[PDB]
């Protein structure tokens, strides 16, 4: 049980800071209405799809 | 003739934010986005704006939102150029030198954040959040962008409005 | 002087296509290729046209095919440059700013798909497929083409028309 936790708790943690540093890149635009960039949209997913 | 035309686009593209009956800063309409300073809390004055799903970034003190499909021809045009010179303001002009935005008489009052900046073409070049008091004059704390940057400039002293 | 010339160009270069006998869309002749909108559907009340194989392709929404070679005066000259300011149109004249097409009229009407976007000296620039509602205004949704390649831009909540 114990080594069961910690491993859910390492790999959450581990996917929560993947998450915050996706969005720390992809942060700043949402606040232009500028391009995303393909090339970083590619490796970095985001929510708009096609538009914007 | 241009006081007159900035006056209309900031009827036509800027919203009081009401918060226990006292107004604590203006919305704006800019390019396809909702502009909002984050430190200022309350909630826009307009149904379909309030139910917007804001992304708060406390990095650059903007919170943004993709405006609605029937408003988009009631929002104002932007520009990244920012030449040496003069621009205009609802409270009089600002003087631009050294990248510094500057009040010549630090009319500035507390509440008055989200007051976009405009160009001499009735473009949005920046909007505002505090200002700092360097003598007679006011410096004042901008967001302002790039080509596709966003970044908040901040001088020393800057109290949040 | 332009407006008269640019008619006389649309009935020169316009072909009403018409389904169970009521007119659904228009194509036109661009350069040395046939050009029509996919999404609408009927025949094309010419002889030499309707008997051509139709390219299709989906993500575009566009059909095409190579002209005869006795209509081949009788076709438009296209151009790849699209600078900031005024259009002309059938229904008026068409304002380019920030990257998008709009309507000063706002009287948008199903049927009106596939009339070519003028420019000054005659030239076409784009073809029109829809617009969506942006409350007095609409934003169309056309097809243009860069230096070498086909571009679609759609705004949201645009109807095909």
């Amino acid at each position: 049980v114990g080594m069961s936790l910690l491993a859910l708790i390492s790999i959450f943690a581990s996917c929560y800071m993947l998450v915050a540093a996706r969005s720390k890149c992809l942060t700043p635009y949402a606040l232009t209405p500028g391009a995303a960039v393909p090339w970083t949209l590619g490796i970095l997913c985001c929510a708009p799809r096609a538009h914007a | 003739k241009r006081e007159r035309m900035c006056m209309k686009i900031e009827n036509d593209c800027i919203f009081e934010v009401k918060h226990e009956g006292k107004v604590t800063g203006y919305a704006c309409l800019v390019g396809d986005k909702v502009m909002k300073p984050a430190h200022v809390k309350g909630v826009i004055d307009n149904a379909d704006l309030a139910k917007l799903a804001f992304k708060k970034s406390s990095k650059y003190d903007l919170e943004c939102a993709q405006i609605p499909v029937h408003m988009r021809s009631d929002a104002s045009k932007y520009t990244h150029e920012k030449p040496e010179g003069h621009y205009n303001w609802h409270h009089g002009a600002v003087q631009y030198s050294g990248g510094r935005f500057t009040i010549p008489t630090g009319a500035g009052k507390p509440g008055d954040s989200g007051r976009p900046i405009f160009d001499n073409k009735g473009r949005v070049v920046a909007i505002v959040l505090g200002g700092a008091n360097e003598g007679s004059r006011t410096a004042l704390s901008v967001v302002t962008w790039n080509k596709d940057m966003v970044t908040r400039v901040t001088p020393e002293g800057s109290e949040e409005w």
